[PDB]
RNA sequence: UUGCCUCCUAAAAUGUAACGGAGGCGCCCAAAGGUUCCCUCAACCUGGACGGCAAUCAGGUGUUGAGUGUAAGUGCACAAGGGAGCUUGACUGCGAGACGGACAUGUCGAGCAGGGACGAAAGUCGGGACUAGUGAUCCGGCACCUCUGAGUGGAAGGGGUGUCGCUCAACGGAUAAAAGGUACCCCGGGGAUAACAGGCUGAUCUUCCCCAAGAGUCCAUAUCGACGGGAUGGUUUGGCACCUCGAUGUCGGCUCGUCGCAUCCUGGGGCUGGAGCAGGUCCCAAGGGUUGGGCUGUUCGCCCAUUAAAGCGGCACGCGAGCUGGGUUUAGAACGUCGUGAGACAGUUCGGUCUCUAUCCGCCGCGCGCGUCAGAAGCUUGAGGAAACCUGUCCCUAGUACGAGAGGACCGGGACGGACGAACCUCUGGUAUACCAGUUGUCCCACCAGGGGCACGGCUGGAUAGCCACGUUCGGACAGGAUAACCGCUGAAAGCAUCUAAGCGGGAAACCUCUUCCAAGACCAGGCUUCUCACCCUCUAGGAGGGAUAAGGCCCCCCG
RNA sequence: AAUUCCUUGUCGGGUAAGUUCCGACCUGCACGAAUGGCGUAACGACUUCUCAACUGUCUCAACCAUAGACUCGGCGAAAUUGCACUACGAGUAAAGAUGCUCGUUACGCGCGGCAGGACGAAAAGACCCCGGGACCUUCACUACAACUUGGUAUUGGUGC
RNA sequence: AAAACACAGGUCCGUGCGAAGUCGCAAGACGAUGUAUACGGACUGACGCCUGCCCGGUGCUGGAAGGUUAAGAGGACCCG
RNA sequence: GUCAGGUAGAGAAUACUAAGGCGUACGAGUGAACUAUGGUUAAGGAACUCGGCAAAAUGCCCCCGUAACUUCGGGAGAAG
RNA sequence: GAGUGAGAAUGCAGGCAUGAGUAGCGAUUAGGCAAGUGAGAACCUUGCCCGCCGAAAGACCAAGGGUUCCUGGGCCAGGC
RNA sequence: AGCGAAAGCGAGUCUGAAUAGGGCGUAUCCACACAAGAGUGUGUGGUGUAGUGGUGUGUUCUGGACCCGAAGCGGAGUGAUCUACCCAUGGCCAGGGUGAAGCGCGGGUAAGACCGCGUGGAGGCCCGAACCCACUUAGGUUGAAGACUGAGGGGAUGAGCUGUGGGUAGGGGUGAAAGGCCAAUCAAACUCCGUGAUAGCUGGUUCUCCCCGAAAUGCAUUUAGGUGCAGCGUCGCAUGUUUCUUGCCGGAGGUAGAGCUACUGGAUGGCCGAUGGGCCCCACAGGGUUACUGACGUCAGCCAAACUCCGAAUGCCGGUAAGUCCAAGAGUGCGGCAGUGAGACGGCGGGGGAUAAGCUCCGUGCGUCGAGAGGGAAACAGCCCAGAUCGCCGGCUAAGGCCCCUAAGCGUGUGCUAAGUGGAAAAGGAUGUGCAGUCGCGAAGACAACCAGGAGGUUGGCUUAGAAGCAGCCACCCUUGAAAGAGUGCGUAAUAGCUCACUGGUCAAGUGAUUGUGCGCCGAUAAUGUAGCGGGGCUCAAGCACACCGCCGAAGCCGC
């Protein structure tokens, strides 16, 4: 990918759905994310249209005013709060003379320079090759001055000039054999991404995934909970691949606390089917730790969104996370007085600052009812020689105290399953 | 999309023409500068454009003033 | 972009290109010129009413860092830098010498006279501190002349001196006066110059590798390997234009293949987060195979079914003197867009002649002559090649090992199969142009009956042979040896250890045999046997030239 | 959409599969009402698809008769030709070698066939470019035709 | 060989009669031995529902009160 | 441009034939490959293919019956 | 004093080579036999069979060609 | 007899106020003098002035202008027998289907409308011959044919086809319009004529010998493949070392290099560090802690084509001395005559590029080819040696070679090589050897090995499921100093085992790490067939490094 000069961005949107409030939010969110990418928003703007036009995106008057505000800010980059096409983007550059982007390509922007490991920056170059396919054509300094770009001669008989096909589909055809390699391997690492966990799920232990919209979690809550240190940040879309870690109850069963990416609003529909690293991981998860701020404008925006998506990948897969418990955080920045609010119509909603906090002592032990449902429950009563019998019922997961006896002693704890199922004996 | 630059002005033929140990004509052009590269000494004149020229007969040599470089022209002093 | 000026590029004289790097000019000054004289800034401290830190004045500290009308460079503090008085040399006639120089241009000039200016009185001044601020020639304007005046006198007109008229800016200025289309194209040229391919480099691309921050429920290396770095191949996009424009026919598809392994499966190994089954990686391994269709010309790709697989690539993006022309890529036409329009789309849609008797090499067979040391024949070895080499399902082993269980083996055997190839016609089936039969029309055999010629063998139902596949039989091996990856034994160098340095070994569809075929033109021209093995004339005996000859072969003849 | 580059726009039909096709939604790069807009019965050697039968188009090809081809006899050309008792691999070369270097291979001469090469034959490349043309267009220049206005001779006379 | 052309049907413009248009330097001719229900030119192309707005620019038609404008009447001044 | 027979045929098409005219001008063999023309083909019937290109199939006469649509004519020889 | 020197201009005219004794010998009718002329016969003649056309490949005209029509002689040229 | 434009004058004249500076002639020279020597002038007396007409040669002017070659322009005419349309007059369209108006009957409705009933045989109607076209397909595609045939195909009573005879004729025709056709050609036909058009373009240009011998550069260009001039070549005329090389001497440079406290810029870390913010008392009085920021300074260390306090080597200009001096066939000036004005590669400094390109643009008294043979390079223009007058059956040599091809050595000695490296190659790793130094131990037998050594409170640590030497942890001042540590790593979840920082008796030299000295390994890896020494072969060197001996080696030198 390639990163240019930014730092002098204009915003311009239309308010399509939603309310004033809400397209004020979306424009915000945007602000954010152009703050996060390196920009400084100089002026953004929202249209009242029914549909955007299918010209500018914007209408004539107001491309106008956007070219008198740009040329008096000195602004050379535009970003339209949406997805526009290439129709909409080659008029609304001829408009202004100056560079035009949209959120998408601001988030694929983003995601691009904040890639850590080779896997997803793949992933995001693959991304960003299909979202420029299109200007194939689309791209006319790439199909302009190009008078006599390939033989335009005939003849019966003797030609010798081998442009069989034209030059437009000789490009098209390159670039889609390019995307199908890069396809080809995404796939292939499919494996790699599978064998990396093998060994988990094999040993069954309960998986929590913790899931929210971008800047929600940032590996925030895994750091305050496993004890483990991941990269953690208040910027948005800074974890970039999942980690687990091996934080539980006294109970010596692991809860393996899977790492998730950002959800934001109104995605590209470019990651959605390439990231497949924290879709696989919410699939396979047990429980679901749904992560939320309480000082946020809407907080139930976000709710609703990644449980869309969420409900759209479990339609897809064919499965059915019974466990959805949500954690309103964010709470000891106290920039939020909807506190009430939430929690009049919102249970288990837990308090943790924006980068630290604790108070998780009410949130693990209502968390421990939808993961502890072992079928262990077997006593037994070990006798005088003890000897070896401390391999699975002591040096074990899942083990409780007991009481003593002479008799060696009566453990009224309970023994895993598949560990020991008869080695025991009553 | 192109080169803002690549014209320039033909060279003019600067630089000392003459050197030291050398005869010189009244008149002729010792040397042709734009700023007093070298200062006017004895028998030798600056012109309008800032250049040396002799003003009698004899041989051109280099010389050193106060903080400047000048050129001065000996006589002959023929037999 | 086109002229001129400045620096670098530019390689310490000058000069020096690039569609190289940064900029200026097509001026302004009647004072910003000439001369006489005077003075020295930039910055800093001590004081403020502003006066900011900083507007003015003093003391200084301060030696060129300020400023030089205009870009930059060269110079100027002795001043070209700042201030002031007078003045107009911002002259006339010239001007030895010159620099630069293709030519035309351009630049400097001591010094003489006239009449000046400034200075006390020598002295300086023929514009600007220099380098750009401009444009030749022709043709005409304007003023002066002590030039000429088409017989004379004049006058007109001509001549000269001074000077004016051009973004002639494409700026050495072909006209005083000039824009486009050609896919209707034509002609002379060019591989000096493009599209295709070839060639060079490998930016780009493909396959990696190099220390490893982190991921991997702990753990960097089981598996990923970020940031950065080093390469291989030249199959993409590419860059150069080196052969080809007195033609190298251009994509896909079809036929045909040959080759590399960077291996999709099949075959051998190590690690695995390899309990088993499942699998995932890396090493060796190119012998064989690697499906059939819908879509679109499509290569690709997506989708439906399979199987082990439906591998990647080169060979002019293999193959058009082998084929089709789907669209590419002519002439027709229309839609949207651009152009006032001819026309264009680097958009879409319909339709649009694909030539050639193989000379040489090359390849598949076929022969004739000669050779393999008397002339022949029979049977063969085999130097060397060629062909082929695929594999699935199921039963037992064994519900056995393993695994609490779910699930579920390895190695072994046994049966049946998919594709491919060879052979064959006994079976099935196809074909059958003199077979048999039924039959339509017509004409003929005098005529009925019975027959024939023609009509695709007239048509129709059969049809032996031959040929063939859809049919039948068979092959893919078992086995030996040396190895690749890998696995071990004795063992010092280095009293130990070590798969290695000397040795011994196991080790795969790879390799050589084993299978089939060709094969002594295998010039090392082969081996074992059998057949007549004998004779005459000429040059004048030295080797030859003829003669009929032996076995045998050939010719012709009946033939397959 | 003969109009859509994105684009195989999205949904529903057609097949097991539909970048072609039909019905819809419409975000019409770049529909549009006499350069006519939307339908339209019949018609089309126009284009696109779908269905029944049909069949060697195909799985997958086989056999048979003719003109051929080939043998024989007769008559008897041509396009092309610098040459010749014209191999292959690796190379090196004006960068793709029968003709040059190293090696491998190859008895002499033909017959029938296959078409990889001899950058094979034919057409002094229609393509691209340079120069010359040609034709056509126009608010390129300069002219003319044609049309148009006035003066002027034909053209003269009485009044205000 | 077609979706292109033509086509019957439409709209507009011009033509008042040796009409316009066309051939022709001209004569003359076709137009037409016709006469606005005709002829010529332009576009569209059976038939049904219809052709929305705009005369800004260029064309076409027609104009009065004015301005520019060649040829000729003109005969001041100057000069030879 | 004029004659236009006989059979079946609706027919000047088609098949064979009347009179008439020709075997027309390189031939003889030969089951090579391969090409053109035909012919035939098991089982499936477009899976090849760009595309049913070609090839194949119905085809004639008489009876019934004949759709949406339609300008009321047609579609239509529908189809069966 | 020269029309003064060829090896080339895809040069020009004449004669010749290789390709080569190869292709080809001009359709969807087809010939055969006996005899004869002849020295020489597949193609000539006669006889006898078969086949082809028969809204023609028959018959008669126009234009077109112009002596080809027939009799008698010839086979150097032409009939592939 | 020349000067100016001219009048006009005259060896002077023009410019000119100028008897003063210049331009032009007084052919040219000799001697004399006078000022000067600022480049010499002025004069005086003698020599005195060489052009023109033929003629050849070489160029150039106008004519065709060395020859061939277009497309096309214009004048005059020929074409409508093909084809387009039209006009006059004839002809043709087999056969089978459909039923419109029209006409009379009835039901019908006051009456109409309509419904049928029969005749009717039209319609740019239907099927389909002749006929006219050419939609598909196969053939043909040096054909039978310069446009056809076989099959199918459309119309086939009309806008029909066709005969006969006429008209429309080239900037014109005609055109159901396709840039169609107009006699096999039509984006302007055909033949003659201007005409031998023109070509900045292509091709060709014929006998010999001798001498000399280029450039592909600069400038300008409606110019970039052309051309003028310049340089370079050549012949003549004159100068005759003035050329060139070397030495010495006098010179300016600002490049390479180097520096930044010497200017301008970028920037590596420290020192005091105000200047501002925090809090500061929130008073703006008023005191500074200050991770903040701390200028300018300062310590050290850098970097720059458009920075230079400095600054070379070459190069260059000049003076002088020699050298070559039977010749470099030098330089300079004037003519006769061109080509040249597309360069390429190699070394060096560079630019563009990715400091890639056999890439492109530059400078290089640098080279070679170009224009150049010979030997080495495998062949190979740009590489090395070397510039071919000819012959020789002579020799010595340069580069390169010396096992066979292939001529010369399987040379002599000292060492390395294990990889066939040699006989491709990187980042990286690495107990190979060749060889330098160096470490505490240390010929006490060092060290290894055999060795008695198996929980000290040793189940502590954080703790109690045990923390069971021992999951792991922050410390080992721990010894009759024996060779063991709240025992760490091999292992035990728990014991249990034994190594590890470590050992007495056996008593027999190594033990770590550098220079890695040069050589080695891999890394290493494309497709037709060894294919990265020419091959065979080579380590019993025929490989590598160093010494010495020789020999072959060309068209070089020498000998005749």
């Amino acid at each position: 990918y390639r990163q240019l000069r930014l730092e002098r961005v204009v915003l311009v949107g239309v308010w399509t759905e939603g309310s004033a409030a809400d397209a004020e939010a979306s424009l915000a969110e945007l602000a954010a994310l152009a703050e996060t990418a390196g920009s400084e928003v100089l002026e953004g703007l929202i249209q009242r249209r029914d549909k955007p036009d299918p010209s500018t995106y914007i209408g004539s008057g107001k491309a106008a005013e956007l070219r008198e505000v740009v040329l008096a800010t000195g602004a050379d980059t535009v970003i339209c709060d949406g997805e526009l096409s290439p129709a909409q983007l080659n008029a609304l550059e001829k408009a202004v003379k100056v560079k035009v982007i949209d959120r998408t390509a601001l988030i694929l922007d983003i995601f691009a320079q904040h890639a850590t490991s080779r896997e997803g920056k793949a992933q995001v170059s693959l991304a960003q090759m299909e979202y420029m396919l299109p200007r194939l054509r689309g791209w006319g300094e790439s199909m302009s001055r190009q008078a006599g770009g390939r033989a335009g001669g005939a003849g019966g008989g003797v030609g010798t000039r081998g442009p069989g096909e034209t030059k437009i589909e000789t490009d098209r055809r390159r670039i889609r054999e390019r995307m199908a390699k890069l396809r080809r391997e995404i796939r292939d690492m499919k494996k790699i991404r599978d064998t990396q966990r093998g060994s988990r799920r094999r040993s069954e232990i309960p998986s929590v995934a913790i899931v929210g919209y971008t800047n929600a979690g940032k590996s925030s809550l895994l750091n305050a909970l496993t004890g483990a240190g991941v990269l953690v940040e208040n910027a948005l879309f800074a974890t970039l691949e999942p980690t687990t870690r091996r934080g539980e109850f006294e109970d010596g069963r692991p809860f393996v606390l899977t790492d998730t990416v950002g959800f934001v609003r109104h995605l590209p529909t470019q990651l959605v089917e390439a990231f497949r690293s924290t879709l696989e991981e919410v699939v396979d998860a047990d429980l679901l730790i749904h992560v939320v701020d309480g000082s946020d404008v809407n907080p139930l925006a976000q709710i609703n969104a990644v449980r869309t998506v969420i409900n759209e990948v479990v339609a897809e897969y064919d499965i059915a996370p019974p466990p959805e418990l949500l954690v309103v955080n964010k709470i000891d920045a106290a920039t939020g007085v909807g506190l009430a609010q939430l929690r009049r119509a919102l249970p288990d909603a837990v308090f943790v600052s924006a980068r630290t906090g604790d108070g998780l002592d009410k949130l693990r032990s209502r968390m421990g009812e939808l993961v502890e449902s072992t079928d262990a429950t077997v006593d037994v009563t070990i006798p005088y020689d003890r000897g070896d019998l401390v391999a699975r019922v002591h040096t074990d997961g899942h083990v409780d105290a007991t009481e003593h006896t002479d008799a060696g002693t009566r453990i009224k704890a309970r023994v895993p399953a598949p560990l020991a199922a008869t080695l025991r004996e009553y | 999309s192109s080169s803002r630059n690549g014209r320039d002005s033909a060279a003019q033929r600067l630089g000392v023409k003459r050197f030291g140990g050398q005869v010189v004509k009244a008149g002729e052009i010792l040397v042709r500068q734009r700023g007093t590269h070298f200062h006017p000494g004895v028998n030798v004149g600056r012109g309008g454009d800032d250049t040396l020229f002799a003003l009698a007969p004899g041989a051109v040599e280099f010389g050193a003033k106060r903080g400047r470089k000048t050129v001065n022209i000996v006589p002959v002093a023929r037999p």
